[PDB]
RNA sequence: ACGGAAGGGCACCACCAGGAGUGGAGCCUGCGGCGCGCGCUACACUGACGGAGCCAGCGAAACUCCGUCGUGCUGGGAACGAGGAAUUCCUAGUAAGCGCAAGUCAUCAGCUUGCGUUGAUUACGUCCCUGCCCUUUGUACACACCGCC
């Protein structure tokens, strides 16, 4: 599979999510464009590239 | 005289809290401009940075190795620069804690023999320091000066 | 104390904030005769600056702070004294 | 900043000294109802399970408090730590064999250090599953507290509580004085209309009090204000010896 | 002045009539605050409760439900 | 008669004086050379304040460090803040100062705790 | 003694204190 | 013979519901000394 | 042509130091054997948070390294490999325990698989550490897995305590120790055998996460 | 007086990421009336050994080096192989390992308290779950925003 890296760029506070996972608004690389919202599960900080299996997927809420 | 930090909320007129930490009298503090930390500085050779906002109240102290006046804080908020009373001018990243320079500033100040002197006019550590040090805004000149006309 | 300031703030208070006096409590120096000798010298600092005149006031909130300064015979004496003379801040 | 310190503590025995000869007393009368007191509760040194849990129950007793870890802190400068920390009362305990022994309090700005022996304790960790605790800033009740020393102890003993509740303000906490034994319960209730129910739960205990030193914890130097006497041949005859 | 001489580092100095010291020459009363030149308050007739938001309500144009709503809502603005 | 200075270094209850003095190149912990120091996998830890600068500042200087109190690894630290501080002391008061604060400009970018300590004690969370 | 031990002073100074 | 001090006050029922009187009938008067806002 | 030259005298102290001190004191070597330098990290997004750019000379910085949050991404990666290898019930505080068993393990994974050791662990911790993650998602009671995504912390963590504790696994009492075995999950790991417990480990958590993704 | 709803904060009696115990076996102060559980101890190559080195602090072990076994009720120590259901505690010189002193009118010798030695991993955010608390006249005096629980 094609991995993708992808920059955070601003850490959602104030959504209602799961204990130990945050969402956040990362973007990609190989076009500095088009953004997309995961939920990442460590301690992030802003802009640290992370990694990407999923490309086109967008997050929800944990309940 | 009370060795502490306070902070009031401007937006209603009251104490928000009597925040310590320091064992001496505090003499210079800024905010930032970028992650709006606090970096206190007080004559236990201490600088204190401060981060008071969403749960945390982190400290975080740094330790000089001479008495502290003076600290200014670089406006992209990376860096603070602190004088010292030796005579000496250093410079601090904050989110690390490890320095990155010291200008040696007590050979090129030149106080006054005073007209009340038994001593010379070069040695005596009148106003071998610097009382007061700024940034400038693109973040390399730091103006400095003190109670010597220099 | 209110309005008993009438008999106790005499001479023998108001002197004793001076800073040889305050000196001589704090054991700095053997008497005021050579007290003023050293504060007059200039070796003596309260706060972060020199003082030289031997009849300031030392405040409340400056007595913790009336220490000699750095790179001065008398501290490089005392510390020569006790052996402990770290001599890497100057003394 | 050590002759800072020497000079406040001789002020306050001399503070104290005057306020002894022309007898909210003078070491609380600059925070009696203005600040509220922020309390340190630390063990012995590497503490048991029991004892820790003990801990955890008089952190969740008395509020705006944390338990600070013990393990190889120096005393004296754990006490100027918290010093420049800046927070108001510690609260040290002493167990034995899982049975919690001593309580100290220390008002540690050069404050009083009273110490407590801490005999029939229960501690609902090990008995009562029902919940968390109510943990609202409590109301306070004391009974037979006449003595001077008396009068030294409540103050001390209840200048470590968040000031003025509300009516609402559930829990109550009882120090009841049977012959210098002060018992600790605490318990909630709400009012019906033939009249009130109580609920215990928490912690119960029963503490005296057997040295009450002026100084800090750390000096050993303190001058006594007041500690019991064991040995006099008119012990068991009278209360607060 | 005598004391702080004595007790400070540095040295203290120390018929139609005018001023050299003043906050503003150009505003003059002309920069006051909206909320202290007015604020919206009570009512001044008994047909009608005005409130802080800005409106006006009478009591012969209310309903019944409307009245006992705003009665409870002053009842617990009185109790607090 | 001869240049000496002398500074202290001191980690969690270890403590070391170094007396720098002008000599001709020995280094000395307890009259022993600095080749032994005990624990023998730290001995790095204790050279790095005379390798970040090279030996030419050490030809003209001789050492000896006494040394009591500590642990282990907090004597071997005490000796590399002592080394490292009275090379930086004899530098400041008997040769350039150009060379002196070149010298601790090295020292406190690697790391100041080569220089100074943390001796500042907990936060009461 | 230990009262004066722990309020030492740590800047006291004499003529005496040469050797 | 004879032993210096009262040993320690054993926990029994009838103190516990003297008690717990003792607090009913205090917070039935609701006579609490707490402090105070000042 | 170009020449600086600064010492002019052979300089020797009176004390013989050794050859291989005064060799190493040109270039700061990892034990006085690997270089800092050549070392780079094949694999994106862990840069900066593994820190192979100070030539340290033996892992013990006991620097300050744990008093903020994310101020234990900068202390190297082979100090937090013996700090995160020194810890079990047998051993807390034996750290120069953990030092002398982290030194045989990279002399001998020199020995075998001559690369360098400080490069073959950069590439060992950036093909173990995983991608994708699944987390308890609440619904009331139901098991139901969620996937998410794991930040280059939590990369870098997760790696060191799963080849520490694939170590561990592989040397409670069978033949050899914790020295030569984590020699060879280490290079297990570094070549991608799929034959050691951390990419086993890998492969399991990030096919449950494409499982029920 | 009684509910409800909305907003907001806090917490290892919460979520999260982990760590260490209890519970398994023996000796045990106590608490019950044999059970509970607090410490102490064994069970693991992190091993056993055999030489050699070396550093504390109130008032010398761990450790390091050099040699010998050996994956086996083993040499560890007849029994004994790291302990289920569950449960408890813990955020930095902390958990934990290690010894050394003393015995300070209450408690403590089975132990208690100090003293140092070595010293980490993982969160340091979130109110989604468990709960706890506060508010629902902004009065607080600018600018801005909200604007009937």
């Amino acid at each position: 599979t094609p991995v993708t890296l992808a920059k955070v760029i601003k850490v959602l506070g104030r959504t209602g999510s799961r204990g130990g996972v945050t969402q956040v608004r990362v973007e990609f690389l190989e076009d500095t464009s088009r953004t997309i919202v995961r939920n990442v599960k460590g301690p992030v900080r802003e802009n640290d590239i992370l990694v990407l299996m999923e490309s086109e997927r967008e997050a929800r809420r944990l309940r | 005289d009370n060795f502490d930090i306070h902070v009031w909320s401007v937006q209603t007129g009251q104490l928000l809290d009597a925040l310590s930490g320091h064992e001496g009298p505090v003499s210079c503090l800024s905010f930032s401009q970028e992650n709006s930390v606090l970096a206190s500085a007080s004559w236990d050779k201490t600088i204190r940075i401060w981060s008071i906002f969403g749960r945390s109240q982190q400290v975080e102290p740094i330790e000089v190795y001479s008495d502290v006046l003076a600290l200014s804080m670089r406006p992209d908020g990376k860096e603070v620069a602190v004088s010292t009373l030796k005579g000496q001018i250093s410079i601090f990243n904050i989110e690390d804690a490890k320095q990155v320079g010291n200008i040696d500033c007590r050979k090129d100040i030149i106080s006054g023999r005073f007209n009340q002197d038994r001593f010379t006019a070069k040695n005596s550590e009148r106003s071998k320091f610097f009382t007061t040090i700024h940034y400038s805004f693109d973040g390399m000149a730091i103006v400095a000066g003190g109670n010597n006309n220099s | 104390k209110i309005s008993d300031l009438e008999n106790k703030v005499t001479v023998s208070a108001i002197c004793r904030r001076r800073l040889p006096v305050i000196m001589h409590r704090l054991k700095m120096a053997e008497t005021i005769q050579d007290a003023v000798k050293f504060i007059e010298q200039g070796h003596v600092r309260v706060g972060p600056n020199l003082i030289n005149d031997p009849a300031y006031l030392v405040t409340r909130n400056m007595e913790d702070y009336v220490t000699w300064v750095d790179n001065s015979k008398i501290k490089k004496t005392l510390l020569r004294y006790r052996n402990q003379i770290d001599d890497f801040d100057f003394s | 900043m050590l002759r800072r310190q020497a000079r406040e503590r001789r002020e306050y025995l001399y503070r104290k000294a005057q306020e002894l000869q022309d007898s909210v007393d003078d070491e609380y009368a600059a925070t009696s109802g203005i600040m509220d007191p922020r309390i340190i509760v630390t063990t012995s040194r590497d503490p048991s399970t029991r004892l820790s849990q003990f801990a955890k129950e008089i952190k969740l007793l008395f509020p705006n408090a944390v338990r600070l870890n013990r393990g190889n802190y120096v005393m004296p400068n754990l006490v100027d730590a918290c010093k420049k920390s800046g927070t108001t009362d510690l609260v040290v305990l002493h167990e034995h064999r899982g049975v919690p022994t001593s309580l100290t309090i220390s008002h540690f700005p050069h404050g009083p250090t009273a110490q407590f022996s801490l005999h029939n304790v229960v501690m609902r960790h090990d008995i009562i599953n029902a919940g968390n605790q109510s943990e609202v800033n409590p109301h306070l009740i004391f009974d037979n507290f006449t003595t001077a020393l008396g009068k030294r102890v409540v103050c001390i003993l209840k200048h470590l509580f968040n000031a003025g509740p509300k009516k609402d303000s559930e829990r109550v906490i009882t120090f009841a004085n049977r012959g210098d034994f002060i018992s600790v319960r605490q318990h909630v209730y709400v009012r019906t209309r033939e009249g009130v129910e109580i609920a215990e739960v928490g912690p119960r205990f029963e503490m005296r009090l057997f040295e009450l030193r002026l100084g800090t914890l750390e000096n050993k130097d303190a001058d006594v204000e007041w500690q019991l006497r064991r040995f006099i041949r008119t012990a068991n005859k009278k209360d607060y010896l | 002045y005598k004391l702080d001489v004595l007790s400070s580092v540095h040295f203290v100095p120390k018929t139609i009539s005018m001023e050299d010291a003043q906050p503003l020459y150009m505003s003059n009363a002309s920069s006051l605050a909206p909320q202290e030149i007015y604020n919206v308050g009570k009512a001044e007739k008994d047909g009608e409760i005005r409130l802080k938001n800005g409106v006006a309500m009478s009591k012969e144009e209310l309903t019944r439900e409307d009245k006992n709503r705003l009665r409870r809502a002053l009842k617990r603005k009185r109790s607090k | 008669a001869v240049p000496s200075v002398q500074t202290f270094g001191k980690k969690k209850s270890a403590t070391a004086v170094a007396h720098v003095k002008a000599g001709k190149g020995l280094i000395k912990v307890n009259g022993s050379p600095i080749t032994l120091v005990e624990p023998e996998i730290l001995r790095f830890k204790v050279y790095e304040p005379l390798l970040l600068v090279g030996l030419d500042k050490f030809s003209n200087i001789d050492i000896r460090v006494r040394v009591t109190g500590g642990g282990h690894v907090s004597q071997v630290y005490a000796i590399r803040q002592a080394i490292a501080k009275g090379l930086v002391a004899y530098h400041q008061k008997y040769v350039d100062e150009q060379s002196k604060n070149e010298l601790k400009k090295a020292f406190t970018s690697y790391d100041r705790t080569l220089l100074i300590a943390d001796s500042r004690r907990p936060e009461p969370k | 003694l230990r009262e004066k031990a722990k309020e030492r002073n740590p800047d006291e100074y004499y003529h005496a204190m040469h050797s | 013979f004879d032993r210096t001090a009262k040993p320690v006050p054993v926990i029994t029922s009838e103190v516990t519901e003297s008690l717990e009187d003792m607090i009913r009938r205090r917070i039935q008067d609701s006579n609490f000394d707490d402090l105070q806002r000042r | 042509d170009f020449e600086v030259v600064e010492e002019f005298t052979p300089v020797v102290l009176a004390t013989p130091i050794p050859e291989e001190v005064q060799q190493a004191q040109t270039e700061i070597k990892l034990f006085n054997k690997w270089s800092f330098e050549e070392v780079e990290v094949k694999d994106a997004s862990l840069v900066d948070y593994v820190q192979v750019r100070q030539p340290i000379f033996v892992a013990h910085t006991a620097g300050r390294y744990a008093n903020k949050r994310f101020r234990k991404a900068q202390c190297p990666i082979i100090e937090r490999l013996t700090n995160s290898l020194m810890m079990n019930g047998r051993n807390n505080g034996k750290k120069l325990k953990a030092v002398r068993i982290i030194k045989h393990t990279l002399d001998i994974i020199n020995v075998l698989t001559d690369q360098n050791p400080i490069q073959v662990v950069v590439d060992a911790i950036t093909n173990t550490g995983p991608r994708e993650d699944t987390t308890r998602v609440g619904g009331g009671g139901a098991a139901r897995r969620q996937a998410v995504d794991v930040s280059p912390l939590r990369r870098v963590n997760q790696a060191i305590a799963l080849l520490t504790i694939g170590a561990r696994e592989a040397a409670f009492r069978n033949i050899k120790t914790i020295a030569e075995t984590l020699a060879e999950e280490l290079i297990n790991a570094a070549k991608g055998s799929s034959t050691s417990y951390a990419i086993k480990k890998k492969d399991e958590l990030e096919r449950v996460a494409k499982s029920n993704r």
